[PDB]
């Protein structure tokens, strides 16, 4: 709980900056700067639109590879047992498949479109 | 003054999470499952978990990242609503809130209950380990394992993650 | 070849979406042959945006 | 039944089996098996537009050889599995004596029916 | 008991409940998938660091690296959906009709 | 006669018909010999 | 619950009315508001005030099944005084056949529950007596 | 869809089912039930349209959401007595949840609403693939798990599966749904035996398996969708007639046919208990679901539709598909009554 303090005095200094952004300058005087600026004209409706986006493939890849990720980073721990064949086996077969599904999708254009 | 400190980190994690599955717009969602995750990560923390916790924090969290992504690509409505904006959505999270709180009541005024299991009301420092002079430090070990004497298990998984990339590279192929 | 055989009006019963109507059953439909069904038009994401004067 | 030999998973016959004869020639289950392979050698003939018993002698003898062959060990491990069944019972028989009392087999001097005459 | 197993089977059937009743979003739903693979995680881990059964610790990094491309999957058939559809709401889901 | 552009088949080959009857052949032969080791192992162990 | 359906096999037959035919009620009405949360779950009734309705008319008339069942199984129990004939249920299977007839104003569906409900009830009572197990041995 | 990918796919399917039969600790059979479900998936979607796409979607998120409570299941089993052993569970909570996970998963009558919704707009290879696996591999689990199950839950699936695959089944004027409502009337019976001897019930999934594969090998002999075409392979396809004839009265469960052996076997060591009323319901359910399967039979031989032109035509053109093994499969499904004493082949 000291790095939950170290969070807490960091909560409270911003606090201080937003009641330190508000309440103490001038006054505040609304009405016309509320409007949505795009870049000097009045568009149509805001956003949330539908925004049909370029990548497809890119981000379930992102998310698959973070998982290989995942079982990658217990290396230091793999390197200290009596067992160094298996060891030194499944960390090249897991790399290695990591290298072949990108290799896949490398040869298959999956990352060639709209990136 | 506090002990239960695991039980209101999960008091704190149950109203992040409450408030997640209520399904607002998925954005709001996202806001409450972040943090329902560092919570969570701060729950499992404190109890006595080494890393795990900082690790699912930072994996689920990429994951919460992509999935951001297509809830902003795919389909909003015209005005994208919160948790106090509809009938519904206000009603089934203050109602969630209300079984919190009813269950705090319940469990800080008695003295256990029993909907599907006899629950013991007190913080859980009971039961505990009682300070074994170990140094093997049981996680870094155990994360030690799935290399020495996993074999198969690393093997599969690493198959169904390589079969999920062909798989999803070919459903969106079979256009 | 003076055999009674089954006819047009058997071929319509034994057809259609599901065999037996209700009050609800014409909003079913037989299914197309292709197992597809294309026509639709989604032009409403030409979403626009002011790269304006300043 | 549930093993009772759960130590060999998948020994498909013992040498358990070794002691109980095997199915003998022209026992009538291979040769119904028999009749079984000729049959779907006949239909075979019949699915692909070939003539029905002609051409296809060779497939004929194929199927009649595979059915009879499966067949043939099933035969012999349904009946090692009839006999580990009998004798598993009459070690349970020999086991244990005083739940199984031979009933005291009175004749028809003194044991008294109930009648009901239909007329 | 250890009192926090009854929070966390409380988070479990809540969104659980939340996976079942949902209104338009099939986001939402993948989205409380994601959480309730949180929430066994959470259960599962506590479960084993009561246990200092630390042998099989798989439970946790290998119940959520499945979870998580089950996840993927998901996402992507909702990349699919929403391709052949204008959006991915629950109607104009109703053709193929039973 | 009477064909045109080819026959597809009709004409066979001759390793398909070889290898099936030479593979029933074998099977026929092992089964014999399955049931004469079957009858010695019964005749010898009683 | 099987608690209170064993409370309904609680009474002997016999009679402890009112008793009888709450627990009666009571097995009806918990019946009703399982279908009524079929129909309601299945259906959008599109609004809430038309699904509280059909539910209160599944319940009422499921309850009333009971009701009514309850009555007449408890009038000729105390009337013939035979624990033994299951004639009884019988008559009480037809009556609520043809209350439920009534709750559908219709009369061949009516006669029909009169038959079916009759001759299941019998045979409920019938199994009963003799002594027919629920579900299971679950031995050999 | 290259064909070696799937080759690679079929394989993983064939994988993840071993990995179901294979082990002894939990989590292995959850990462079986997945990866089942991740390459069941693009089995499906081998054509374009939008309908595998609704499919695989319904089929994806009840599978997904029976897979967790599965998950949710060994979880608690291990709040419990901690152990990673398939058998007799240490809960009733948690054997509550798997069964009904189960249940959920190879399909009971509350739980089925997604099976006729899969086969409707998939084509007949993804069909019959994920009928016969994905009707196979828990049968495994729950032969493991048996000893530690309430028998009002598989009991009351059972029995309300059965009755609720039969009046589905009426209606239908598809063949897809007419092949799931009997599925989900199957699943009932192969469940239903499971607590008694369940030698009955994997009996009655080869059974059943080979009877779905004749099914669906001879309706991949000819692209048809409605009786309407049945009725054309009437009078395109002589013999087609006469083994859908024989094959249709065996999934009715006829005697002197094999469909017999299945229910009969089930009905004696079933009352060799004091079930005698359920037995008696369950078969005159059995005898419900055999009308849609006599007006389809009706439809194509024993009465004779009026058939359009253009098979003028096709009468050049043989039966030129390829059949997976429709012979030994069918009279290995037909003429299988007198080997009833091939019960005890299976252990
Ligand atoms: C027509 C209904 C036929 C029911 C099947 C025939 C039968 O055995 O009925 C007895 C069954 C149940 O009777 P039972 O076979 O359980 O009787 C056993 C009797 N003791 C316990 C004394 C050994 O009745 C029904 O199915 C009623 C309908
Ligand atoms: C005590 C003894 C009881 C004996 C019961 C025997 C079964 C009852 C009678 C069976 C025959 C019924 C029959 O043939 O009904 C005809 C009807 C179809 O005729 P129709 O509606 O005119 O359709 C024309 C469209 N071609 O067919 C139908 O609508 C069939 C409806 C299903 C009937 C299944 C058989 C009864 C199962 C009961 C389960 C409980």
């Amino acid at each position: 709980m000291n790095l939950m303090i170290t969070l807490l005095t960091n909560f409270t200094l911003a606090t201080l900056l937003v009641t330190i952004a508000f309440w103490l300058p001038q006054l505040n005087v609304y009405s016309e700067k509320t409007s949505p600026y795009e870049c000097g004209f009045d568009p149509m409706g805001s956003a949330r639109l539908p925004f049909s986006m370029k990548f497809f493939l890119v981000a379930i890849t992102f998310l698959l590879f973070d998982l290989e990720i995942a079982l990658l980073l217990p290396l230091p721990w793999a390197s200290q047992t009596t067992n160094l064949n298996t060891m030194l086996t499944m960390a090249l077969l897991l790399i290695f498949l990591l290298a072949v599904s990108l290799a896949y999708e490398w040869t298959q254009k999956g990352l060639e479109w709209t990136e | 003054m506090m002990t239960y400190i695991v039980f209101i980190l999960s008091i704190i994690f149950v109203m992040g999470f409450v408030g997640f599955s209520s399904k607002p717009s998925p954005i709001y969602g996202g806001l409450g499952l972040i943090v329902s995750g560092g919570v969570g990560c701060g729950i499992v923390l404190n109890f006595g978990g080494s890393f795990l916790g900082l690790m699912v924090f930072l994996i689920y969290l990429g994951g919460m990242m992509v999935v951001f992504g297509y809830t902003t690509a795919m389909a909003t409505e015209q005005y994208p609503e919160v948790w106090v904006s509809n009938k519904v959505v206000l009603g089934t999270f203050i109602t969630g809130l209300l079984m919190e709180f009813l269950m705090v009541y319940y469990v800080l005024k008695d003295k256990e209950v029993e909907i599907v299991f006899k629950f013991n009301g007190m913080g859980d420092w009971v039961i505990y380990d009682t300070g074994d002079s170990g140094f093997f430090s049981e996680e870094a070990m155990g994360i030690a394992a799935l290399y020495s004497y996993g074999t198969w298990l690393v093997i599969v998984t690493g198959w169904s993650l390589l079969i999920g990339v062909v798989v999803i590279m070919e459903i969106t192929r079979g256009n | 070849a003076r055999q009674w055989q089954p006819d047009v009006e058997w071929a319509e019963q034994y057809g259609g979406a599901v065999m037996y109507p209700t009050k609800e059953t014409a909003h079913w439909k037989p299914p197309p042959w292709n197992d597809v069904d294309p026509p639709k038009d989604t032009l409403v994401s030409n979403l626009t945006l002011n790269f304006g004067p300043q | 039944m549930t093993g009772r030999q759960a130590r060999a998973p998948l020994q498909f016959l013992p040498d358990e089996a070794r002691s109980l004869p095997p199915p003998k020639l022209t026992d009538p289950r291979l040769a119904y098996i028999g009749f079984l392979g000729y049959c779907s050698g006949l239909i075979d003939n019949a699915i692909r537009r070939r003539p029905v018993l002609s051409a296809g002698l060779h497939r004929q003898f194929l199927y009649i050889t595979s059915f009879v062959f499966v067949g043939y060990y099933l035969l012999k491990r349904q009946d090692y599995m009839y006999a580990v069944r009998d004798h598993d019972m009459f070690s349970y028989i020999k086991s244990h004596p005083e739940d199984f009392p031979e009933k005291d087999k009175k004749t028809y001097r003194e044991v008294f029916e109930e009648f009901h005459p239909v007329r | 008991m250890s009192l926090v197993y009854m929070n966390i089977m409380m988070a479990f059937t809540v969104s659980l409940t939340g996976l079942l009743m949902y209104r338009s979003h099939l986001m939402s739903s993948l989205l409380c998938l994601e959480g309730m693979m949180l929430s066994l995680f959470i259960l599962a881990t506590l479960m084993i660091l009561n246990s200092h059964f630390t042998l099989a610790s798989m439970m946790p990094i290998i119940l959520l690296v499945f979870a998580a491309c089950e996840a993927a999957l998901g996402l992507s058939l909702l990349v699919m959906v929403s391709n052949t559809y204008g959006t991915d709401y629950v109607q104009n889901l109703n053709l193929l009709q039973c | 006669k009477f064909y045109i552009q080819e026959p597809p088949h009709g004409s066979p080959n001759w390793l398909k018909v070889g290898l099936t009857l030479g593979t029933s052949a074998f099977l026929w032969i092992y089964l014999i010999k399955q049931h004469n080791e079957d009858v010695l192992e019964y005749k010898r162990r009683n | 619950a099987k608690t209170l359906l064993h409370q309904y096999w609680d009474i002997p037959e016999g009679t402890e009315c009112h008793r009888k035919t709450y627990a009666a009620t009571s097995i009806g009405g918990a019946s009703g508001l399982v279908v009524s949360a079929y129909s309601v779950a299945l259906k959008t009734p599109t609004s809430f005030l038309e699904g509280v309705a059909r539910t209160g008319r599944y319940t009422f008339t499921a309850a009333a099944i009971g009701a009514i069942f309850g009555l007449t199984s408890c009038i000729s129990a105390q009337v013939r005084e035979k624990p033994d004939d299951p004639l009884n249920y019988l008559i009480g299977g037809c009556a609520g056949g043809l209350t439920l007839g009534a709750r559908t104003r219709s009369y061949g569906i009516g006669a029909a529950a009169c038959a079916y409900m009759g001759l299941t009830a019998a045979l409920v009572k019938m199994g009963q007596l003799e002594g027919w197990k629920v579900f299971a041995e679950p031995k050999v | 869809m290259n064909p070696i990918i799937l080759i690679i796919i079929l394989m993983t399917v064939m994988l993840g089912t071993i990995i179901v039969m294979i082990s002894t600790h939990w989590l292995l059979i959850w990462i079986g039930f997945e990866m089942n479900m991740l390459a069941i998936i693009p089995i499906m979607m081998k054509k374009h349209n939008p309908r595998a796409t609704e499919a695989s979607t319904k089929y994806f998120l009840t599978q997904s959401t029976a897979s967790m409570l599965l998950m949710m299941a060994i979880i608690i089993n291990l709040m419990f007595s901690g152990q990673w052993t398939v058998m007799k569970l240490f809960n009733p909570m948690a054997s509550m949840l798997m069964t009904m996970a189960l249940a959920m998963k190879l399909g009971m009558a509350p739980f089925h609403f997604w099976v006729p919704e899969v086969t409707q707009g998939i084509p007949l290879s993804s069909g019959l693939i994920l009928l016969t696996w994905q009707k196979l591999a828990p049968m495994s689990v729950l032969y493991q798990i048996l000893p530690s199950i309430n028998l009002d839950l598989i009991l009351t699936l059972s029995i309300l599966s059965i009755t609720i695959g039969g009046w589905g089944g009426l209606n239908q004027t598809q063949l897809r749904k007419i092949m799931a409502y009997s599925s989900i009337a199957h699943m009932g019976w192969m469940t239903a035996v499971l607590l008694y001897n369940p030698t009955m019930t994997l009996l009655n999934l080869i059974i059943y398996i080979i009877m779905t594969s004749t099914m669906f090998t001879l309706f991949m002999a000819n692209s048809t969708t409605t009786t309407l075409s049945l009725s054309h392979t009437w009078n395109k396809a002589p013999i087609m007639t006469i083994l859908v004839l024989i094959t249709l009265l065996s999934m009715g469960g006829l005697p002197p046919l094999s469909g017999f052996m299945p229910k009969w076997m089930i009905i004696q060591e079933m009352t060799k208990n004091d079930s005698i009323i359920l037995p008696t319901l369950m078969a005159i359910t059995a005898l419900l679901n055999l009308y849609f399967y006599m007006r389809l039979t009706y439809s194509t031989a024993l009465t004779m539709f009026p058939s359009t032109n253009n098979m003028k035509m096709k009468w050049q053109f043989p039966t030129t598909k390829r059949m997976t093994l429709l012979p030994t499969m069918t009279v290995l499904s037909t003429m299988l009554l007198p080997l009833t004493p091939i019960l005890s082949i299976l252990e």
